[PDB]
């Protein structure tokens, strides 16, 4: 959730105030993955170190 | 990534026998232990 402030104002004796509701935002982040593969020979893996 | 060189093959080991294998028939003979040996000094034995 994202907002900001209130808009104040000097105003004079027996005067109207103006209208100062905020607004909001909803920042989003969606999430992603990664990926990564090696493919090895049997006889790879019971020979080589 | 098998056992091809360039693929991972690089990393085995060598294994080696040092030991060298003679291949030559070679000849066996008999005749020096029946032949009468003598001991020579110049070049020319006589009898």
């Amino acid at each position: 959730v994202s907002s900001a402030a209130v808009q104040w104002s000097w105003d004079a004796e027996f005067e109207e105030v103006s209208d100062d509701s905020p607004e909001f935002g909803q920042p989003e982040i969606p999430v992603k993955k990664a990926q990564g593969f090696v493919p090895i020979s049997i006889e790879a893996l019971q020979d080589e170190a | 990534m098998g056992l091809t060189k360039a693929d991972g093959g690089y990393l085995v080991p060598f294994q080696l026998d040092p030991t060298v294998i003679i291949t030559s028939n070679g000849s066996l003979n008999d005749i020096r232990r029946f032949a009468r040996q003598v001991v020579a000094t110049g070049d020319v034995w006589h009898g």
